[PDB]
């Protein structure tokens, strides 16, 4: 259906108070090989003591071998992400949304996240994440699929026409 | 240990902004807001480094509203 | 009468139409061959009879190939820059059945095959109505392989997702070890 | 001046003679009963011979595919 849409759940077990200042701490990491750069762009501190913050950060492009060959465009271009963080302790919850701003054409892909204290464990820190998968190439399709049509349409008005014309021409010589 | 910038300029200079923002951030802002924030005299001159960094490479960011 | 109507079919487009010559079904059958080329058919480029064959049945059994000129519009050129050069090939298979009166005509395009596909089934047939005129049915489907890639690159791009999304948790719990002491 | 031309560009000239052959066979005693007796035959397999020569050149991918719908539906 049109846009694919994920919901995920997970905790991860450390203090919220651990957590929120490990966010800004896990690059590099080993796991993170595909990170390149991160920059913290824009960062303001609202009346209600909230740390709003855009974090940029470029992440090699990984494309399967079929991909490349349809789109040989977007193949040594990286994928440049903008994480949105609003950070809450008198709560003691943040909330960051994610997604590329190239690659545009092909895929958005686009997460809200929100991290707070677990429900049943008060040590600990559940996550909550919502996803939204979805690229302008089906919009694409259909506009090749009516085109297609429409100049069916017209040629086969012109078939009747043609049809009519060579049949007027054979009757009587 | 270092992450790398969009501009490599402002790489270790990231790394002055970073360590400061961290003691900042854990040690006077989960615990209570406290007073105001000493990075700024250094963030200042990192943002501005930054954003000449982007417009070299043409990074979109068309003042998109805030959570998209 | 004269007629037609279309609506989406699964993913795929769905046209059926009905069509009458004001002609005998023999001069039609006798002018089907003939029709290229004629003031309409600008377009056409060649035509050929790659096969053709008589069979048991007193039926005529032919396959035709035209190359018709490929004019897309001006946004489709940009995307797909490839398709540009090549001008399209059609074949349209037909069998002519002399003694129920009746020829069928199944055509489509062998290159673009990526991009699009249009197919048509035409039927020509003695009208019933009149008994001095033919009526024509003719239903089509037209198809894109970019629909099924849409929905590759959908799931690819969820995977990659799944997988960066573990690679965040394991590299989280891992800084974590390392400022608890660990 | 007035016939179609083809993909072999030669067999043109090969192609527009058995064309008129099969009208004239077609309409005349096809349509119309049963002749039973084909005289076109013998230049078709001249004809197509060598635009089945043209296909190769020009590599358009005819083999491959069937009658009607059974070899490529949708
Ligand atoms: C990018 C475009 C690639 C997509 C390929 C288009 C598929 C069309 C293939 C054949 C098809 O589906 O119906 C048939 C046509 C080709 O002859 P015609 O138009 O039917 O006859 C003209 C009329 N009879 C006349 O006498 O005048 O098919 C076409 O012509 C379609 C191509 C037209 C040009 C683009």
């Amino acid at each position: 259906q049109m846009v694919k849409y994920f919901l995920g759940q997970s905790v991860l077990r450390s203090s919220w108070d651990q957590v929120f200042a490990a966010f800004w701490q896990r690059y590099p990491n080993p796991y993170s090989k595909h990170v390149l750069t991160e920059d913290i762009v824009h960062r303001e501190v609202t009346p209600d003591q909230k740390l709003l913050s855009r974090r940029l950060l470029t992440v090699t492009n990984r494309m399967p071998r079929w991909a490349e060959r349809l789109f040989p465009a977007n193949v040594a271009h990286s994928v440049y992400v903008l994480e949105d963080s609003i950070v809450d302790p008198q709560n003691q919850t943040m909330t960051t949304f994610t997604w590329n701003i190239n690659h545009a054409r092909l895929m958005v892909v686009e997460e809200r996240s929100v991290y707070s204290v677990n429900s049943d464990n008060s040590g600990w820190t559940e996550i909550r994440r919502e996803a939204w998968v979805s690229s302008s190439l089906f919009g694409v399709s259909r506009a090749v699929q009516e085109f297609g049509l429409a100049r069916f349409k017209s040629n086969v008005t012109k078939t009747m026409k043609g049809f009519e014309y060579i049949l007027a021409k054979l009757q009587g010589e | 240990d270092k992450m790398n910038s969009v501009g490599e300029a402002c790489t270790d200079m990231k790394r002055e902004y970073d360590q400061c923002f961290n003691r900042w951030f854990a040690e006077k802002f989960l615990k209570g807001d406290s007073s105001g924030d000493p990075c700024t005299d250094l963030f200042k001159r990192y943002q501005q480094c930054v954003q000449k960094a982007i417009k070299e490479k043409e990074i979109p960011i068309e003042g998109l509203e805030f959570m998209g």
